[PDB]
């Protein structure tokens, strides 16, 4: 089952039997992250660490003690040693919690992984603010949404992509304070 | 044939179904944040296969309203 | 790269792309090579024709 131990290091000693030395051993993305998953720790009591991802911005890379998370199977919350989780997003809203003040992105869709040490991993695509999002097309939207029924299974795809996340962004929209 | 979600029975792939929900969301900002949006969402490159080491056909890409939601 | 003025990026990884198809290939793998950018494709056809697709 565990046949080929491969690794950073590992992968320095067998190109240092087949290339030339005059290259040095390329480097890896796992030697430029600090924080990984299995080492214990990093949860102190209260506050989790929480990485808000975007491809073309970071959000948040602050500590929290609760994070929720609009899953597939529905909004769940993650305390601080929560069960470790690899967790599907649908259109939702992330609501990021440190205490009386709630910092909540509405996102387009993306996984969420709690790690075992309690580190809490939220990589969407898009982040809306819900203080920014169009609150006059998210009705319009979903009219010929709802009525372009086609015969292709492509778009039968992209159309049940398309209502579910405008009718998200309703329900995220109306009831805000 | 497949088996999966409803994208992945379709024949779209992850990256195309949650670049589409992307996509869509990008439309209903607001326009100061909308414009802002619309920059990271033209593609444009070209691919090229290459068979024998010479030559082939190419596929250019143009689209400034995020991903093809085409059958491709 | 696209454009060609760098001055040893575009062939610094061609001598690291050739070091590396050389270290996982010791039993008969298969290997498609693709390359983004024009310094790519005409600094790889050069090491590696058959697996550039």
């Amino acid at each position: 089952e565990a046949a080929a131990p491969a690794g950073p290091k590992e992968f320095t000693e067998v190109w240092n039997k087949k290339a030339p030395s005059t290259l040095i051993v390329p480097e890896f993305p796992s030697n430029y992250t600090a924080v990984k998953a299995v080492g214990e720790g990093q949860v102190h009591g209260d506050a989790f660490p929480v990485n808000f991802y975007t491809p073309h911005s970071i959000l948040s890379q602050a500590q929290k003690d609760t994070v929720v998370l609009p899953g597939v199977d529905g909004y769940f919350g993650v305390k601080a040693s929560h069960v470790p989780t690899i967790a599907q997003l649908k259109p939702g809203v992330v609501e990021l919690h440190s205490g009386a003040e709630s910092e909540k992105f509405f996102v387009s869709g993306g996984f969420a992984f709690v790690h075992p040490n309690g580190v809490t991993d939220i990589c969407v695509l898009e982040a809306a603010t819900l203080d920014q999002v169009d609150p006059a097309a998210v009705k319009s939207a979903l009219a010929a949404a709802s009525a372009a029924q086609p015969t292709d299974e492509f778009e039968q795809a992209a159309n049940r992509a398309a209502i579910e996340l405008y009718s998200a962004l309703e329900s995220a929209v109306e009831a805000k304070a | 044939a497949p088996s999966g979600p409803f994208y992945r029975v379709a024949g779209m792939s992850y990256l195309r179904y949650s670049n589409i929900c992307a996509d869509l969301l990008r439309n209903v900002l607001k326009e100061p944040f909308k414009a802002k949006a619309q920059a990271r969402q033209a593609i444009h490159f070209r691919q090229a296969p290459y068979v024998d080491g010479k030559a082939g056909a190419s596929k250019v890409y143009e689209l400034e309203n995020g991903i093809p939601k085409t059958a491709n | 790269s696209d454009k060609g003025l760098c001055g040893g990026l575009n062939s610094n990884i061609t001598k690291y792309t050739r070091a590396t198809l050389a270290t996982t290939e010791s039993e008969g793998k298969d290997v498609v090579v693709v390359s983004i950018g024009d310094k790519g494709r005409s600094q790889l056809t050069r090491i590696e024709s058959q697996r550039y697709q």
